[PDB]
């Protein structure tokens, strides 16, 4: 029941933005188990010692997001 | 009562007295050793010569540690608030980050120089509820 | 694996091949074709020439193959990807190893089985307290 | 930076109030705060104890290690 | 130009120059008033 | 920008109008050379990273010709960072020192060349050098180079910092032109004959040239009448010299003759100042300026000699690569084919070859300069020769590890294997683990037998038994060798050597001379405690060589990562697996390697120091006899560790700790921050960043409480930036402390 | 011999096996993902532990998942 530009948060405890709020980019049609693309101002640890920074997209399932706008 | 009576005041103490006449000279006044044997003259002193400070809480001793507590506090705490009001501000402008790099001198000094009443300011958003966040909003980690 | 045709390459020799365990215990040989005669650096040192056609070089362990095969289709323009490994037991025994099922382990094929997959996430493994006294791990039930 | 500037008459240096006011809780009379113990009229004196005039003995020679006289440092 | 009153702005001249400027707060005070170990 | 004419006739002169335009909006804009930083932070690693690659000009753009540019101005740019400090020299000589309060009694008073502005209780720190006048004793010989030059007036130090400050101008203003205004071509450099040419004709020959010819009209005509009594004020100027030829030309009875003599080759004549006396001067205690002008003269002659044997543009001459593609033997095969072209190409392959040399002859200066003292009562002043040994030991260290940094850059970066092909390089390449083993194998033999020669020592005389010590009054470990070619440089003046008057050094053996009270250089006897010192230098020198080589020798790949070639040069391992791929990149070598270099040193300067104080300097008797200072113990003392412990360390600290209330307090102030660095290194070279970036976490949920977290997500150091802030750390604090301890120990002798 | 495993949040970008310096990790088709592969790894024998594989995971956390354990001549990268 989602669109995009729509305001989760993450429910997914081993997350990086676990507790964090991301925005819905977009949503992949039936037959994937995380069809939910969320794009976040943050990013996270992935990159090599040394990087400059991370990877700031990832997708979810609907059962571990939580509206909020 | 007699508070403190292995302690002499400074007018008092004998190593003290013997060690004031002869007071080196910080600055380029030569006054300045007699200044400060007549300056640290008021204060507690041990049986070495040397100047002690009480901060147990008590009034008469409320030059020692109260004022430059209290001094400290206030502009500790207009350093941390107009640097968190920046950061706040910084939030809604074009890149939140090359902005905290690259300083906006004509908005960092218009919050630096509405500093002097941040209690107020905080108090203001502590009972609307801007200073403080709720758990259940915050990132956290697995348990 | 029936037999191991190729031309050694040009190399002087180094110190930092196989050695008396490599040659008793187990080495690896690698097989490619060459379009033309070039040189390329060794996996243990130095720069070699490697043969016109089918060349064979036999090393140490498995990643010196496989680091001298991601050198070989990268820097050259005739790119080499026939390049085969095969690992050499002391009873002449050969066996294929690289590429797997003909195809580079990268891309997608079919005829493989999914080996190590769980259905499940990371922060869904179950608690230590549960499998202790038993010879499991969190990941391997 | 300030012993070495010839200038030994700027140490800060910070009474330790509430732990020396604690040894005058227990009989220490150097300092002289004349709490408990170390006041002669407390209720906690008149008690009978038979311990109490050793205890107070102990404390205050400048001999022992019991409870020594502390300072900045 | 606006590029080099971006590069005066940055970081790290705003933070020296802050630093420069309370360093001689602070010295000329303790040049006028030395020696205030607390308050009278 | 500007549009100049032209500038050339006739030449290999090659560049480009106007490449790089001149504005301001780059500045603004930090990161921007880097494409993986322009995006813009995202997180606190993004502006370590802006400072960790602001040089590294390969990572940037791959054109070398760009490179080349760039690295040119950057030249330019440090030649005016260097003008600008010089003339800090001259003018803190010039306004802020006593320079002419010292020239007039130069025994009776210390140099003083800095002012500490009195203020909340720092004015103690000007202590009074005599004369007078009050403030720091500089220990970097000054004064005495001053001196040695013809400086007598302030007024001419002031015009030594403008004429400084004006080169600084234009190197700054150089650099900004050849590469915004006309940046020349690759056709302009890879002429390393032409330059090689030019900077042995032009730069080493025309230089002591002018030099010898300064001395000759300003340093000896000077010089010789301070050196005999004459009050400055007294003393002509340089160019009364060459206004009136005729002063000149008696002062000297060789100048009585003219100029015709020597260009009809009649050199003989001119024996009147261009001497060989050798030894010392015994009024100031250090080398004849005659011959120092004679020296520069024949360096002169043979560096522009030198600037003629290779190949430009008149067809006469030779060309390196010739030289290289013709030197093979069998033993190597093709030899030095193919180097012409690597370090015609790879400025890291250059640059690894010129900061060997530069750190080796930095050495060699300091080595030469201590023993052979050039500049006026500098052999007397004890704190101005350790100073200048140390400080030239100390460049000289770090300069050669440079060397061992970039050749594994080189390795990585630019090494093509198709062009070494069975040379001097791809055949080294090939048996590094032989090489490898045997510096192993050297390095573990010297470790025994040098510091197990100590830790014996130490435990016989724990152990109260004398006769079985390594010393000089038991199982004697006499250097024969040394003391040989000691005798042979003493007996120089009467055998290989008949022009010579006086030995090159009295540290060989000879005479004892001494200014003023204090002594200048003596022989310096070697013994037992000698050959130990010197083969645990040996050692340190092995093991340190030992790890900078293998740090290239493997910067490609290795038997435990075959692919390290591809990972680059500074990275911090290759995971976990294979048992621990820590610390294997050529950069983790150079971060090991700066360690042994400082512990190599730190035993260096301590020999340094102690042998010194102990059977060199000393207060000389009116009779003849000289009392050292610590008694002359080392032959006796320094066999132990101890003796190190005790009568070196133990000993000789008690001036730094005991510095509070005088003028060395800040020494004392010093010793302990460096003694603080030192430790503060400790947490991050025993640590990791995954426990900081746990509490980083911590720390980042506090912020969010208050709603206070940066953009700019906070991030631990890496792996690599923590290794290199443990080792600066480490190195900083423990320099701090031997740099304060050194002068406050050097300042309190006298 | 090292423990290698691949979960369901896998999007088979096949990254970890394009960085895999020892042909340990394969692809397989599945049905999860818009790529329908997964990630294998059949050759657990050749698997030294570099972590190569999770340095070069895009989902957040890693997919794939590396337990070191009992190391053997061929896990601890021995040549000689
Ligand atoms: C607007 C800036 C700002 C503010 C409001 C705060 C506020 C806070 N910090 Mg913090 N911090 C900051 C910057 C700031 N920090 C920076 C730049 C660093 C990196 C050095 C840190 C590193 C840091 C650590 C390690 C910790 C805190 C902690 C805390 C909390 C306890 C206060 C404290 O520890 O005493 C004082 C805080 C410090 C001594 C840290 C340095 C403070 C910097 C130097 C002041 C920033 C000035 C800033 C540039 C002003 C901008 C003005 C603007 C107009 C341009 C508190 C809510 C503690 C915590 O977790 O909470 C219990 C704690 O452990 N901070
Ligand atoms: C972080 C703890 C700390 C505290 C609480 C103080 C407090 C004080 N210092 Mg101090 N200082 C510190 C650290 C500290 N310092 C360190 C680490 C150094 C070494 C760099 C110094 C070096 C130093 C010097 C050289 C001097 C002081 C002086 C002073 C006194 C002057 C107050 C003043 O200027 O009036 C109020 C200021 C504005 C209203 C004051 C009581 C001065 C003094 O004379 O002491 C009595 C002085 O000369 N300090
Ligand atoms: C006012 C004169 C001026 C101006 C407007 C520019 C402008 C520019 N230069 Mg440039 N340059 C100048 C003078 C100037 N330069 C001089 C005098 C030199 C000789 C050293 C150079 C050598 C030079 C090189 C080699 C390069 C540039 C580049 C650039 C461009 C990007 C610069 C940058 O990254 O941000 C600004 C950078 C800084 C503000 C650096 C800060 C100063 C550092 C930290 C130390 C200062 C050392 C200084 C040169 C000497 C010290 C002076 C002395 C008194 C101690 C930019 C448009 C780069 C380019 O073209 O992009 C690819 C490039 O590679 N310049
Ligand atoms: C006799 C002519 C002559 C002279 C006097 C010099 C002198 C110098 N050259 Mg130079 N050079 C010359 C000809 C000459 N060059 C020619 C013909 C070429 C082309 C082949 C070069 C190419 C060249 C390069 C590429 C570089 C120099 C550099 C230098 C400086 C390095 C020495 C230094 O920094 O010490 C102290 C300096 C003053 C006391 C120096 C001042 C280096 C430099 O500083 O960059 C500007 C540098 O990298 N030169
Ligand atoms: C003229 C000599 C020379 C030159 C031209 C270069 C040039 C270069 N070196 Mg290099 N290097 C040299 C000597 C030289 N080096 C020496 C002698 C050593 C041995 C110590 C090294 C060791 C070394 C390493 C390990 C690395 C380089 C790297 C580099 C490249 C990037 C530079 C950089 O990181 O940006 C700017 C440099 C910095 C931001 C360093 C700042 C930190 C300094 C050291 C702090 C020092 C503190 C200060 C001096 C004293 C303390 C006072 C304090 C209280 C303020 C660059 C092309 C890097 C590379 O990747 O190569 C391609 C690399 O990792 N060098
Ligand atoms: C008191 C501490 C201590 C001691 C006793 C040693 C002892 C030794 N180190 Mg060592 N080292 C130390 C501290 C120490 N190190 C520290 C703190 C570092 C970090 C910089 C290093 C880094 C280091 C490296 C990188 C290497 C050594 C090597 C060696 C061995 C050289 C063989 C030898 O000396 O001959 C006889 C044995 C004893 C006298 C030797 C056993 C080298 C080696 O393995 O030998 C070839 C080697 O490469 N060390
Ligand atoms: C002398 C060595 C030294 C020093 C100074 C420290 C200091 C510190 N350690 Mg530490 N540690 C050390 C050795 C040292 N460690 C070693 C050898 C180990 C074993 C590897 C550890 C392991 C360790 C762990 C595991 C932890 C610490 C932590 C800390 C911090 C605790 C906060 C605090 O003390 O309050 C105040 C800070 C200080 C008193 C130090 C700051 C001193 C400077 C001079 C203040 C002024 C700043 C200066 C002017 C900056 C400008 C520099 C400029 C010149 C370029 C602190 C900064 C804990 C931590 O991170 O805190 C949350 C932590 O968990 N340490
Ligand atoms: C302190 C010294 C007093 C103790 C005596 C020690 C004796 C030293 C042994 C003799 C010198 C050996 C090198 C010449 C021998 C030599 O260079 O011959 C020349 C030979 C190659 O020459 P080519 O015939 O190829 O000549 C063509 C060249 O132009 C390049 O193509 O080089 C080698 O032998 C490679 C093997 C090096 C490995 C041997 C070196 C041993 C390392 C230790 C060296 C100690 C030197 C100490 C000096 C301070
Ligand atoms: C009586 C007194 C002392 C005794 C003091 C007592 C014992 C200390 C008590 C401390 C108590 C336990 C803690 C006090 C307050 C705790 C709350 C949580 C404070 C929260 C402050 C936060 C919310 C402020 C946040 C934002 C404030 C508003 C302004 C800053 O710019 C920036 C920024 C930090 C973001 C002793 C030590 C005995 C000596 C005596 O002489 C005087
Ligand atoms: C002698 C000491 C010198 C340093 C001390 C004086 C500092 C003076 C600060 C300059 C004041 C102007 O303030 C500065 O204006 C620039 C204009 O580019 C702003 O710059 C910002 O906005 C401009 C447009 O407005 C953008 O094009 C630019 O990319 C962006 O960085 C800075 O965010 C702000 O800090
Ligand atoms: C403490 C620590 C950290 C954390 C270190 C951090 C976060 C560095 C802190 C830097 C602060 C934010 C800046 C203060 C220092 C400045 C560089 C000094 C500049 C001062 C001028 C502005 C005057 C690591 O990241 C790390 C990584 C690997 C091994 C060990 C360690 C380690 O021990
Ligand atoms: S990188 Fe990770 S998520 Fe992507 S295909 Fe490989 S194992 Fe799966
Ligand atoms: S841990 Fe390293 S060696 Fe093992 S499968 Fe992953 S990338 Fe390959
Ligand atoms: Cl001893």
């Amino acid at each position: 029941a989602l669109n995009r530009g729509d305001k989760v948060r993450i429910k997914r405890t081993e997350s990086y933005w676990y507790g964090d709020v991301g925005t819905v980019a977009s949503v992949e049609k039936s037959g994937i188990l995380y069809p939910v693309i969320v794009r976040f101002d943050r990013v996270n640890y992935n990159g090599f010692s040394g990087s400059a920074s991370g990877v700031n997209t990832n997708n979810f399932a609907e059962n571990e997001l939580e509206l909020v706008q | 009562a007699d508070d403190f009576a292995n302690l002499t005041p400074c007018s008092e103490n004998p190593a003290y007295l013997a060690k004031s006449k002869n007071f080196l000279n910080t600055t380029n006044d030569p006054n300045s050793g007699k200044i400060r044997a007549e300056r640290y003259a008021s204060a507690l002193c041990g049986p070495e010569g040397y100047p002690h400070l009480i901060v147990d809480g008590r009034f008469t001793h409320a030059g020692d540690f109260l004022i430059p507590s209290i001094l400290f506090l206030y502009i500790a705490g207009w350093i941390g608030w107009v640097g968190r009001s920046y950061l706040i501000e910084i939030r809604e402008s074009k890149n939140p980050e090359m902005q905290e790099v690259v300083i906006n001198v004509p908005l960092a000094i218009k919050k630096m120089l509405g500093g002097f009443l941040w209690p107020l300011a905080a108090v203001g958003e502590y009972t609307s509820g801007k200073l403080v966040m709720k758990d259940s909003e915050i990132p956290t980690s697995p348990r | 694996m029936t037999e191991l045709s190729g031309q050694p390459p040009k190399f002087g020799g180094s110190t930092g091949g196989l050695l008396s365990k490599a040659n008793r215990e187990e080495k690896y040989a690698i097989t490619w074709t060459s379009a033309s005669e070039q040189v390329f650096e060794m996996p243990t040192g130095g720069a070699a020439i490697m043969n016109e056609g089918e060349n064979l070089l036999y090393l140490a362990r498995k990643e010196q193959c496989l680091a001298l095969g991601t050198q070989l289709r990268t820097k050259f323009k005739p790119k080499i990807q026939d390049y085969k490994i095969y690992r050499v037991y002391p009873s002449g025994e050969v066996q294929y190893l690289h590429p797997a099922d003909g195809v580079f382990p990268e891309k997608v094929n079919e005829g493989r089985e999914a080996q190590g997959t769980k259905t499940r996430r990371i922060g869904q493994n179950p608690e230590p307290v549960t499998i202790k006294f038993s010879g499991k791990a969190p990941y391997e039930v | 930076v300030v012993v070495a500037f010839g200038t030994p008459e700027k140490q800060i240096l910070i009474e330790p109030v509430f732990a020396q006011w604690i040894q005058a809780t227990s009989g220490k009379a150097l300092y002289g705060f004349d709490v408990l113990l170390s006041n002669p009229d407390s209720i906690a004196s008149t008690t009978g104890a038979a311990w109490l005039p050793g205890w107070l003995d102990a404390i205050n020679s400048g001999t022992n290690s019991l409870f020594l006289t502390i300072g900045p440092g | 130009m606006d590029g080099l009153k971006s590069f005066l702005s940055t970081a790290p001249v705003m933070i020296m120059a802050l630093l420069t400027f309370t360093a001689g707060i602070l010295i000329e005070f303790n040049r006028f008033y030395p020696d205030l170990l607390f308050h009278p | 920008t500007i549009s100049p004419p032209e500038r050339e006739a006739k030449a290999k002169v090659s560049v480009d109008n106007n490449p790089v335009p001149t504005s301001f909006e780059k500045w603004g804009k930090p990161g921007h050379f880097d494409r993986t930083l322009a995006r813009g932070p995202k997180t606190t690693t993004w502006i370590w990273n802006l400072h960790a690659n602001a040089h590294d000009f390969d990572s940037q753009t791959s054109d070398l010709e760009d490179v080349s540019r760039k690295i040119f101005s950057a030249h330019f740019g440090h030649l005016a960072v260097v003008f600008v400090w010089l003339s800090g020299m001259y003018f803190h000589g010039a306004k802020f020192s006593n320079y002419e309060g010292w020239l007039a009694d130069p025994t009776h008073i210390k140099p003083s060349a800095q002012v500490v502005w009195p203020i909340v209780g720092q004015g103690i720190l000007n202590g009074d050098v005599g004369g007078g006048f009050h403030g720091i004793q500089i220990t970097s010989g000054l004064f005495y180079l001053w001196r040695a030059s013809g400086f007598t007036d302030s007024y001419q130090l002031y015009c030594t910092a403008i004429g400084g400050l004006v080169m600084a101008a234009l190197m700054l203003f150089a650099g900004w032109f050849h590469y915004h205004v006309k940046a020349p071509k690759l056709e302009w450099f890879q002429n390393v004959e032409s330059m090689m040419n030019h900077h042995l004709a032009g730069l080493l020959g025309l230089g002591s040239l002018g030099w010898a010819g300064h001395q000759i009209h300003v340093s000896m005509p000077i010089n010789k009448l301070l050196d005999a009594g004459v009050a400055p004020k007294d003393i002509p100027l340089p160019h009364e010299f060459i206004l009136e030829p005729s002063k000149m030309a008696e002062l000297y009875p060789s100048f009585a003759q003219g100029l015709t003599p020597f260009f009809t080759l009649n050199w003989g004549v001119y024996s009147d100042f261009l001497t060989f006396k050798g030894g010392l001067n015994p009024v100031t205690g250090g080398l004849w300026l005659s011959d120092t002008a004679h020296h520069h003269l024949a360096i002169a002659v043979l560096f522009i000699i030198a600037g003629h044997m290779y190949r430009t543009n008149w067809g006469i001459g030779h060309s390196m690569k010739e030289i290289l593609e013709a030197h093979k033997g069998p033993f190597t095969g093709e030899g030095h084919k193919g180097l012409y072209e690597i370090l015609t190409t790879s400025w890291h392959a250059q640059l690894a070859i010129n900061l060997a040399l530069l750190g080796s002859l930095t050495i060699i200066v300091a080595q030469h300069m201590y023993a052979m003292p050039p500049y006026p009562y500098q052999a007397i002043d004890y704190a101005t020769q350790l100073s200048l040994f140390t400080h030239h030991m100390w460049i000289g260290g770090f300069l050669i590890v440079g060397a061992g940094a970039h050749g594994a850059i080189f390795m990585v970066r630019d090494y093509d294997p198709a062009k070494n092909v069975n040379n001097l390089l791809d055949r080294m390449l090939r048996h590094r683990d032989a090489i490898i083993s045997h510096l192993n194998w050297v390095c573990i033999f010297l470790g025994f037998h040098s510091f197990g020669l100590y830790i014996h020592n130490d435990t016989m005389r724990a152990l109260g038994r004398p006769q079985d010590m390594f010393s000089d009054t038991a199982i004697q470990l006499q250097p024969i060798f040394a003391q040989w070619v000691q005798h042979l440089h003493t007996l120089a003046p009467g055998a290989t050597a008949p022009n010579a008057l006086a030995t090159a050094s009295y540290a060989f053996g000879g005479e004892t001379i001494a200014v003023a009270g204090k002594v200048a250089m003596m022989p310096i006897t070697l013994g037992t405690a000698d050959f130990m010192v010197h083969h645990i230098h040996a050692f340190t020198i092995h093991v340190t060589a030992l790890i900078l080589l293998k740090g290239v020798l493997y910067a490609r790949s290795s038997r435990l990562v075959p692919d390290k070639a591809n990972l680059g040069f500074r990275f911090p391992c290759d995971g976990p697996g294979r048992g621990g791929t820590c610390q294997v990149s050529g950069w983790d070598h150079v971060f090991l390697g700066l360690f042994w270099m400082y512990n190599s040193l730190s035993i260096v300067i301590f020999h340094f120091s102690w042998k010194m104080q102990s059977d060199v300097w000393g207060t000389v008797s009116p009779d003849g006899s000289v009392t050292h200072v610590t008694l002359g113990n080392f032959a006796q003392s320094a066999i132990t560790i101890n003796g190190w412990l005790r009568d070196f360390l133990w000993a000789q600290a008690a001036n730094v700790i005991n510095s509070y209330g005088s003028a060395l307090s800040a020494y004392g102030i010093m010793f302990l921050a460096g003694h603080f660095v030192f430790a503060f290194s400790l947490m991050f070279l025993f640590s990791g960043r995954g426990y900081w970036q746990e509490l980083i976490e911590s720390i980042v949920w506090a912020h969010n409480k208050l709603n206070v977290a940066p953009a700019i997500q906070p991030r631990a150091l890496s792996i690599i930036q923590g290794r290199a802030v443990g080792v600066a750390h480490y190195l900083l604090g423990g320099i701090v402390t031997t740099w304060a301890f050194f002068l406050a120990r050097s300042l309190s002798i006298g | 011999s090292h423990s290698v495993k691949i979960y369901d949040t896998c999007i088979g970008c096949t990254q970890c096996v394009r960085a895999c310096p020892l042909d340990v990790l394969e692809m397989v088709p599945w049905d999860g993902c818009k790529a329908a592969q997964i990630a294998s790894s059949p050759r657990t024998e050749d698997c030294v532990g570099c972590k190569r594989c999770e340095t070069a995971c895009p989902t957040d956390f890693l997919s794939i998942r590396v337990y070191l354990g009992a190391e053997t001549t061929r896990s601890m990268g021995l040549a000689y």
